[PDB]
DNA sequence: GCATCCGTGAGTCGAGGGAAGCACAATTTAACACTTTTGTCAAG
DNA sequence: CTTGACAAAAGTGTTAAATTGTGCTATACTGGGAGCCGTCACGGATGC
């Protein structure tokens, strides 16, 4: 079983677990030799361990069996046709319920991750991770434009009334971080929901009027 | 507040290592092959090392900073900045002690 | 005692520069067992921590110099000494 | 070479002290919008723009020229930092 | 423009096919055309006959024959669809059941063998590649002197690489000869006994030297039976394994007697027979027959070692750097070796399958799994060090790349573990490996070039040709011969004077074992064919090579490869004679197959009517993009109805003018300083060069985008990209791709693509913005392909490959791929690198108008101004002589062919200059013009410098100056003459591939690394400049503490620091004080991962949290 | 560099190392040359 | 058998 | 374990080492819970020790652990922190920096000793934030976002952007660098002069200090940002201020080949 | 006196590089009618 | 500023369906396999 993702000693230890199970479940009344019944369990344990531990991104056992069967079918068709089969042939040979789309999805699933320390060039000084940008943390430009938008929005909300600005900054989650509902803002102010939506609409219209008269906030909309 | 003036290096006791860790990594699973989300109790578990995205738990019940410093009861993931994922460590509880090679070879 | 530049550099009191020079495993294991504390005296340690190096404009001899003009200085002295 | 660089080097015991003084004066000039300058209107550094001559926006040039004039006092433990900043803000609001 | 030829040496044989080292080797390896029954036991046929038959031992898998089918796709289709140009390989195999005695035969598809193109390269994954030949130590038996102990010798038996362990035989101080195998030393007495050797045999054979045999007469094991001796040796070699007779005999047979695991090689066997004077039956150290071991080489090796130690006259040590002891593995041998490895893996699989399964119900197709063989072959042709991306900047580049010899690669030396000895020019490199051509730097001496006349024989030894000399007459009989055979003769020089065929000179300069000697004509036995055989193809293209220092000839030959094709490229005025042969053998130009008449001439095709009557249509490669981005096009050179003979040129290839290699332009060069714009190798050129489109090249860039499948939805290549005006989408067609012929600048869209945005609630400020503007957020975002900064041109091609297309094997999840070929016409500009064949290189630093350049008295401005100060230090005087001959040719309207080391000498150049001055001054005299006043002033100054003879007329003094190569040159700015005469001539200058357009790069902010969060590196990734250790040292020495802190933190990895700095700058403020770098945090976390408690303290030793409380457990 | 008394705060160790190591390439290599400096 | 080879050491241990 | 733009996953070798350690530890726990014999438990404990070793320092003891399907040793923590490619020498003692460019150098004989020829496009990219601020100050763009959008496309850049750039760089200096930086004058501060073209113009007299000729040498440009950095570059690092060699005290910026020849 | 083991060996740049089933029990996900709250619109 | 409906977007239970994890298969089988020298040369340190 060597060369299938697990080292020799790991296979040996997994087979040892299978052998322990075989000893537990062996019956000598049947007059069969121990190797005959123990081989089943040892191979079972080794194959289960290969299915469970040979991939960095673990794949369920049924899916591993599907991938192995698909690879066997592809190899058989490749040796029979004298060329690399397309997904249609492979799907047809797999059987009912298989089309080219499912074969492609299974092959995409079966793609092992590539090491970040794999060398690029002939010197081997450069690696994959040296060419992969980090797209999680915002760039300085993104943080700067977010701060600019916050400043301009704070300046724009100044022209509004004292209460209307608060209503919009609460409904849009500019204070607590999360949007509030009309009933919640009412419980904060003691006012019913209809008046809150009316005043929010009026203040939004006023902000639109100020933006039209100034045009100092349109660029941030992208 | 205070400025760094000295840097000290010393041995880490098992107690100190466990104090560093936000949780024991019990499974070798990295991420789910289908949903691409980290697997629970794995090397990338959100319950241990922190959320993938800022102020959002795994189950998607808390999604804003209002519930900051909170651990969701549904998923167990702390609602905080995702950058803690660069700083929060785990630990593996060895069944038997293993010598540190730096002090052997 | 006389030792080469390599042995002299690897036996320095600061474990950061010695570990960033050579024999990182050996330097770090000795420093960790001895519980060594790096006082950040030289230039390499400050570079590693991104601090202001204690040389040039970062030296304590010149770093604390204050510049002030005539008018403000006279204002401060007059406003404080009047008591 | 920077104008009067020899005099600037000769005005201090250590060249890095000269650099520190120039940089701190430049920051003081920037923070107060060049309103704390000790330069007369005929001494302000100028740049030639298509529209015409304007005030030099480089504060390091202003600081070097001011240090050349000799109307700046530099040294250690002259005045407390908080008091100095407060008085500079008071005389030169920004 | 007539061509005048110089030289007196008559070459008896032409240059051999320059690409034969690739083509013939691969043809021998494949044997695809010879019928299977007539195939010889070489190459993949040898691999088949070696690994097969496969016996479990009653299943036997026997190999009968193989065949290679036609390639599935043509070369152009393979290049266009990123395929591999390969031929299907099938093997005919029979399965014999020894029990039943039944044979079942079928043809099994073993896979695909990559095919070599006619020019000598491969197409791997749509990319042109070259398999560089590897030089290494030839296998065999060698006898080297022991350095630690004088007067002692050690014998080394070396098999083929990865074909057995090296065997060491050393006479130890005790007197017992020791054999070393696999780092383990043991007494050779034991193994010698295992080979059925008794005391009397050793005493009779090796006993005629002295005490050395007495050291080989240990009777403690001689009386011991061979079986127990073999088991004892097995215990020595691998201690611990239970001693068993079967295991021990299997191990010994595999170690020294197994042809499938030990292979001395054909070259190794030949060398062993030649040295030890024996005849090996096979290629193994011993044979295993009749259940016993018979010696092959150990006794002859030990006899030679004993005789060498004793001091017999006929035995000598072996120079391991002697090129008769160094052999070449070409593409064929490397491919055969990898094929044999894959076949061994396949045999392992076949053995393990026949062990299981129904032995009755088994077919050869089921047993044979061809996947390991294909895997080994694809790994060799893709990820091997010797499989290199083809260098095809110009045809000479590919020609050189196919003739390169690398000491590195799998099984060779290491770039850093290689000493001076392996990198030196051995005396046997003469005529076989070019001495001057090598990459200066870390690979000097490790990579070299095959000599022009050299050829690699069957065994891998480089042979060079020599003319047989008998009785003093030089015959036309040419013998190709190796260094070990070359050492036995006195070889004269090709420049030896001959009166017809008799050697005329009484004293002949010759070589004896590489040493220069003076001999008589009767003592000469061989002669050099020509001076060209000593140098490679590139070095043979440098005229007046004998006047150039080797360090600069190296640079010139190397830079000839880097020259880009030019739209107006023209062959050099001074040539060596190889330009036509280089073009012909590069297969870039098109030639007539036989005599015929041209029927149709077009920019795309040439249709020729041959004498036999068949119409032959040759499509023309037009505006094809090479591996380096240069445009490779063929331009027809015939007209309709023109009669062409066999071999006549039909269309120029890239960098060729009428069949002559044209790597640059012939320009008027003045050698003089000019206002400091010539300072330190800088070059001044005239604007007239740009006006008439000299040094103008065409470069094509390929941009690739993919529309893929994603969990959120499929990426769509469409023209409807959200939030873009009509101006941005003006040049895109309805399918979302830029229209062909559109001019694109940086930031312009090439292919429009939209991708589904990740499900994420927007920031509250964005939500308020959307509510204010009443705009619903769209579900897709712009991920289109745009022109990178500093690039652009004209969109000349669009290629769209879709999933399911015939032959298009897209990766899973990729719906389609779009490739845009954009071509730009680059003119010479400041920063572009020019060079010449003599190693003089420099960047253009100034482009002057025509009225500013120095001009001749007739009004002709010079094109290029070179600084003379680059000549004395570099000692490359060939450029000066080329300039003189170019001036002569420019005024005479002719070109010159001066072969290296036998060509135009100074008297001939001066007579040509006399004719040139005659025409140049007779034109003036006929036009009615005397001598200029300022010419008179320059002549007065020159006679003050002793350049002209006093008392002569101004015309005669001007003639003298012209004969010295100098003319009276005027200053275009002042009109006054240059105070001294200036060397003005016509010189051939190449525009190199290194252009400031592809090298200028700048960055403010961009991508950052994943872990360290530092900026990436490389212009392609829009990365920052590496501020390494030495730059930090420079800042520390300057005392710039704050600049250093900024570069370490604010500009590299202080995330908060860099964000705040950018925000402060765009707000007109000063950047804030930086913070701890993220790299230090990564360092601390890694040290903690090593279970080391790293703690940052304050003045009072209290811990300081540098993680902002983000890693503290409450 | 200035032909005047050294200013307090200069990293003379780095200057010393750079000054010694800069002409290292000019030293002959062929107990003499760069190996002699290295062993010293 | 071989201290540095884990496979050989395991095989030797199981061979007892 | 990041996903590349193509959808493929890239992960580090530390994940593989941790996975091996966890697998062996869990299997040892299971074997102990099953009362496995002493030979099996001993083998599993030895494997656990070897996995810990490989994680901490791969290849130090025994055969290095390699990812199946390849012969490349896995990168352990010790390899991450040690060597020329380790954390110290690659990311701590030296770093890649923002506001940095590179281009081929040509000779500027018309330049002053303190001046250099900086290409317009390199200056535009290097001084992008300052240029955006200046554009916002004038009427070129309404805000910084609009200015950046304007600068994104080459054909959208008007002619006043170059005037704003000329205004920005006034007084400021940039650090020119040529590798290898054998001594300290391998980095020198110059007052940039905007030139048409793509190559950096170098003053001849500094070439000897830089060990730079013009056969294809390239140089890097760095932009100091704050007042301290600009002051240090203009006072200490300026080319016209470093005229004598720190190694010997003799002049290092002195007349050279063509100058000496003419004189 | 020697034997063995270990760590070290310039910088920047680009360019392409990228034994297997089968059955069955749990578990998770998708879907699907229903209750909601959550926005809205209508006038008072 | 309020009710007084009401379309709808969201949240809430169960369920049938994929999806995933686990056990088991009884002729007999009982210690691996890829190795393979231009082994890189040379100081420094330990330790027999
Ligand atoms: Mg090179
Ligand atoms: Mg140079
Ligand atoms: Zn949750």
């Amino acid at each position: 079983y060597t060369g299938r993702g697990l080292s020799f000693l790991d296979l040996i230890q997994e087979g040892n677990q299978g052998l322990i199970r075989a000893v537990e479940k062996f019956e000598y009344k049947r007059r069969f030799k121990f190797s005959t019944y123990a081989t089943w369990w040892i191979r079972q344990a080794i194959n289960r361990a290969i299915a469970d531990q040979a991939r960095t991104i673990r794949i369920p056992v049924h899916m591993v069996e599907t991938i192995n069967k698909l690879s066997r079918t592809a190899r058989q068709l490749q040796q029979e046709l004298g060329r690399e089969p397309t997904y249609e042939e492979i799907a047809e040979a797999m059987g009912p319920g298989w089309d080219a789309k499912r074969v492609e999805e299974t092959l995409k699933i079966a793609q092992e991750p590539v090491s970040l320390e794999t060398p690029i060039g002939d010197e081997k000084d450069s690696f994959y991770g040296d060419f992969i940008p980090d797209e999680h943390l915002p760039s300085p430009v993104d943080a700067a434009t977010q701060s600019l938008l916050s400043e301009e929005l704070e300046k724009a909300l100044s022209k509004l009334s004292e209460r209307e600005a608060m209503v919009l900054k609460l409904r849009k989650g500019l204070i607590d971080g999360r949007e509030h509902t009309l009933e919640e803002v009412g419980a904060f102010f003691g006012v019913t929901r209809e008046r809150i939506r009316q005043i929010e609409n009026k203040a939004l219209r006023k902000l639109k009027y100020h933006e039209s008269r100034t045009r100092k906030l349109r660029d941030f909309l992208d | 507040k205070k400025e760094v003036r000295k840097v000290r290096i010393a041995l880490a006791s098992p107690e100190k290592i466990r104090s560093w860790s936000y949780g024991e990594v019990e499974k070798p699973e990295t991420i789910n092959y289908r949903t691409l989300k980290p697997e629970r109790d794995g090397l990338f578990d959100e319950r241990i090392f922190g959320p993938i995205k800022d102020y959002e738990c795994a189950c998607g019940k808390y999604k804003r900073q209002r519930f900051e410093g909170k651990v969701c009861e549904r998923c167990g993931v702390e609602v905080t900045k995702s950058i803690v994922r660069r700083y929060r460590m785990g630990h593996i509880e060895l069944a038997t002690p293993a010598a540190h090679i730096w002090f052997v070879k | 005692l006389l030792m080469g530049v390599t042995k002299s550099a690897l036996s320095t009191k600061s474990w950061l520069s010695a570990a960033s020079f050579q024999n990182t495993t050996h330097v770090l294991t000795e420093a960790a067992i001895a519980g060594k504390k790096d006082e950040l005296i030289g230039l390499k340690e400050n570079v590693i921590l991104g601090r202001l190096i204690p040389a040039g404009t970062g030296s304590d001899f010149v770093r604390f110099t204050q510049v002030v003009d005539q008018k403000t200085l006279k204002a401060i002295e007059e406003a404080r000494k009047e008591a | 070479a920077e104008p009067g660089i020899d005099k600037l080097f000769g005005m201090v015991d250590s060249k890095y002290r000269l650099t520190v003084v120039v940089a701190k004066r430049a920051q003081q000039l920037l923070r107060h919008g060049f309103k704390n300058t000790v330069l007369e209107p005929e001494e302000r550094p100028k740049m030639q723009t298509l529209e015409g001559l304007f005030d030099d926006p480089n504060a390091v040039t202003w600081a070097m020229k001011e240090l050349l004039t000799g109307r700046l006092v530099f040294g250690e433990n002259l005045v407390p930092e908080d008091r100095l900043q407060k008085e500079m803000e008071r005389l030169y609001p920004v | 423009m007539e061509i005048k030829r110089f030289g007196r040496i008559r070459e008896v044989i032409p240059l051999p096919p320059l690409t034969e080292i690739q083509v013939e080797s691969y043809r021998r390896a494949l044997q695809a055309d010879v019928p299977p029954e007539k195939r010889e036991n070489v190459g993949i046929q040898a691999a088949f006959r070696e690994t097969f038959p496969i016996e479990e031992e009653g299943l036997v898998l026997d190999f009968l024959e193989y065949r290679l089918g036609e390639p599935p796709f043509p070369q152009d289709e393979c290049r266009e669809k990123d395929l591999t140009y390969q031929a299907p390989l099938y093997a005919r195999l029979q399965l014999i059941h020894k029990d039943t005695g039944l044979i079942k035969e079928d043809e099994v598809f073993l896979g695909h063998i990559p095919l070599m193109t006619e020019d000598g390269s491969f197409i791997i994954n749509g990319a042109d590649r070259v398999i560089v030949s590897q030089i290494h130590r030839s296998p065999g038996v060698y006898f080297t002197p022991d350095p630690a102990r004088p007067g002692r010798y050690i014998a080394s038996i070396i098999p083929l690489p990865k074909r057995g362990p090296w065997i060491d035989l050393e006479v130890e101080p005790n007197g017992v000869v020791s054999m070393k195998v696999n780092k383990r030393k043991f007494p050779l007495v034991l193994l010698l006994r295992v080979l059925g050797y008794d005391q009397e045999t050793l005493a009779r054979e090796l006993g005629a030297y002295g005490e050395l045999v007495q050291g080989l007469m240990d009777e403690s094991v001689f009386a011991m039976r061979p079986e127990e001796a073999l088991i004892r040796l097995f215990t020595l070699l691998r201690p611990g394994d239970p001693p068993k007779r079967d295991k021990a005999v299997a191990y010994v047979y595999g170690l020294i007697a197994d042809p499938r695991r030990y292979d001395l090689g054909e070259a190794g066997r030949y060398k062993a027979e030649e040295k030890l004077g024996i005849r090996l039956s096979g290629r193994t150290l011993a044979r295993f027959e009749d259940g016993e071991f018979k010696d092959e080489v150990f006794l002859p090796t030990l006899r030679y070692l004993f005789a060498l130690t004793a001091g017999v006259p006929g035995h000598e040590v072996d120079d391991i750097d002697h090129l008769g002891n160094r052999r070449i593995r070409t593409v064929g041998e490397l491919m055969t070796d990898q094929f044999r490895v894959g076949l061994a893996r396949l045999a392992r699989g076949v053995r393990e399958r026949m062990l299981m399964g129904s032995e009755d119900s088994l077919t050869p197709a089921k047993l044979v799994n061809s996947r390991p063989l294909e895997a080994a072959i694809r790994e060799f042709f893709s990820r091997s060090q010797l499989s290199q991306f083809k260098d095809e900047t110009n045809p000479l580049s590919s020609l050189r790349h196919k003739r390169r010899i690398s000491a590195l690669g799998p099984g060779g030396l290491t770039r850093e573990r290689a000493g001076f000895d392996v990198r030196d020019v051995h005396r046997t490199h003469y005529g076989r490996i070019c001495p001057v051509e090598t990459p200066e730097g870390a690979n000097i001496g490790l990579i070299t070039s095959l000599a022009a006349y050299a050829r690699v024989d069957e065994l891998g030894f480089i042979r060079t040709p020599y003319r047989r000399v008998v009785g003093g007459v030089v015959t036309d009989e040419v013998v190709y011969m190796t260094a070990t055979e070359e050492d036995r003769y006195t070889i004269a020089q090709a420049n030896t004077p001959l009166e017809g065929n008799r050697i005329a000179a009484e004293r002949v300069v010759a070589r004896r074992k590489g040493e220069p000697v003076i001999v008589s004509p009767e003592e000469v036995e061989f002669m050099d064919v020509s001076p060209k055989q000593v140098f490679s193809v590139n070095t043979n293209l440098i005229p007046f090579l004998e006047h150039d220092d080797a360090n600069r000839a190296l640079m010139g030959s190397n830079m000839q490869t880097q020259a880009v094709p030019l739209i107006r490229a023209q062959a050099p005025v001074v040539m060596t004679g190889l330009e036509e042969r280089v073009v012909r053998d590069s297969l870039a130009a098109l030639y007539a197959e036989e005599d015929g008449e041209v029927a149709k001439v077009d920019g795309n095709r040439i249709v020729v009517r041959y004498e036999d009557g068949r119409l032959v249509e040759y499509p023309l490669r037009r505006f094809y993009r090479s591996n380096q981005g240069t445009a490779l096009d063929q331009r027809p050179r015939v007209v309709v109805g023109q009669r062409v003979r066999k071999g006549d040129l039909l269309a120029d290839g890239p960098a060729s003018e009428n069949g002559f290699l044209a790597l640059g332009q012939n320009v008027l060069v003045a050698i003089m300083p000019f206002d400091g714009y010539n300072f330190e190798d800088a070059i001044v050129i005239s604007e007239e060069l740009l006006k008439r489109d000299f040094y103008t090249s065409i470069h094509i860039e390929r941009y690739e985008i993919e529309a893929r499948d994603t969990k959120l939805g499929p990426e769509r290549i469409t023209r409807d990209i959200p939030h873009l005006s009509e101006a941005a989408l003006r040049d895109l067609d309805e399918e979302g791709v830029v229209r062909i012929g559109a001019e694109v600048k940086p930031g312009d869209i090439l292919v429009g693509r939209t991708s589904f945005k990740g499900e994420s609630e927007p920031t509250p400020e964005e939500r308020l913005l959307r509510s204010i503007f009443g705009e619903k957020a769209r579900d897709v975002k712009d991920t289109s392909l745009r022109v990178p900064p500093g690039e652009g041109g004209i969109v000349v091609r669009t290629v769209r490959l879709r999933r399911g297309d015939p032959g298009v094997e897209l990766k899973p999840g990729v719906r389609e791929v779009v490739r845009v070929y954009v071509a730009q016409k680059r003119k010479l500009q400041v920063g572009d690198k020019l060079a010449n064949r003599h190693g003089n290189k420099g960047v253009v630093a100034k482009i002057l108008p025509v009225e500013d350049m120095p001009h001749l008295p007739d009004g002709t401005p010079v094109d290029v101004i070179l600084n003379p100060l680059g000549v004395p230090s570099r000692m490359n005087l060939g450029q000066i002589l080329e300039t003189h001959l170019g001036l002569a040719g420019y005024f005479l309207g002719q070109r010159y062919i001066s072969p290296i080391f036998d060509g135009a000498k100074e008297p001939e150049i001066k007579e040509l200059l006399a004719q040139a001055f005659e025409v140049y001054f007779g034109k003036r005299k006929g036009e009615g013009f005397g001598v200029d006043k300022r010419e008179v002033e320059v002549l007065r100054r020159a006679e003050k410098l002793g350049l002209v003879t006093p008392g002569k007329t101004p015309e005669e003094q001007l003639k003298e100056l012209f004969l010295q190569g100098k003319v009276v040159l005027y200053d275009g700015r002042t009109g006054e003459p240059i105070e001294g005469p200036i060397v003005v001539g016509q010189m051939f200058i190449m525009k190199l591939y290194h252009m400031v357009e592809d090298k200028m790069h700048a960055r403010s902010t961009g991508p950052y690394s994943l872990i360290t969060q530092q900026p990436l590196g490389g212009k392609a990734q829009f990365g920052g400049q590496r501020f390494g250790e030495m730059e930090v040292w420079a800042l520390e020495a300057y005392g710039a503490a704050h600049t250093l802190q900024e570069m370490l933190t604010l500009k590299s990895d202080d995330i908060e620091g860099r964000n705040a700095a950018y925000e402060a700058i765009i707000k007109g403020e000063d950047v804030p004080e930086p913070s701890v770098p993220e790299s230090f945090r990564v360092l601390v976390k890694e040290l903690q991962a090593l279970a080391l408690d790293v703690q940052t303290l304050d003045e009072k030793d209290n811990p300081v949290d540098i993680f902002e409380g983000l890693a503290s457990k409450r | 560099s200035m032909a005047r008394p050294v200013s307090i705060g200069e990293a003379v160790g780095i200057v010393a190392a750079q000054s010694i190591g800069e002409p290292g390439t000019q030293l002959t290599m062929r107990t003499q040359g760069l190996p002699r400096v290295i062993e010293l | 058998i071989s201290t540095s080879d884990p496979v050989r050491q395991y095989l030797h241990e199981i061979g007892q | 374990m990041v996903q590349v733009d193509g959808g493929r996953f890239a992960t580090s070798d530390l994940n593989d080492l941790y996975r091996r350690l966890i697998n062996r530890n869990n299997r040892l726990k299971k074997l102990l819970a099953q009362g496995a014999p002493e030979i099996i438990i001993r083998n599993e404990k030895r494997m656990l020790q070897e996995a810990v070793d490989a994680l901490l320092d791969n290849g130090r003891r025994g055969a290095p652990v390699t990812n199946p399907g390849s012969d490349r040793p896995l990168r352990s923590l010790t390899d991450i922190l040690s060597g020329k490619q380790g954390r110290f020498r690659q990311n701590l003692l030296g770093k890649r920096v923002d506001y940095s460019g590179r281009s081929v150098i040509v000779v500027g004989p018309q330049l002053k000793l303190h001046q250099c020829g900086l290409p317009k496009r390199m200056a535009l990219e290097l001084f992008k934030p300052f240029l955006l601020k200046k554009m916002e100050e004038k009427g070129i763009a309404p805000n910084v976002k609009a200015a950046r959008r304007m600068l994104e496309r080459q054909r959208d850049i008007k002619d006043e952007v170059w005037d704003a750039l000329e205004e920005v760089i006034h007084g400021k200096v940039v650090l020119l660098n040529r590798a290898p930086t054998l001594h300290r004058l391998g980095i020198q501060a110059f007052q940039p002069v905007l030139v048409e073209g793509q190559s950096i113009q170098l003053h001849p007299l500094v070439c000897e200090a830089f060990n730079a000729d013009f056969d294809g040498d390239q140089m890097a440009v760095h932009v100091p940002l704050s007042s301290f950095a600009q002051a240090e570059a203009r006072i200490q690092m300026l080319s016209a201020h470093n005229l004598l060699s720190p190694a010997s005290g003799e002049p290092l910026a002195k007349p050279s080949r063509d100058i000496i020849l003419g004189l």
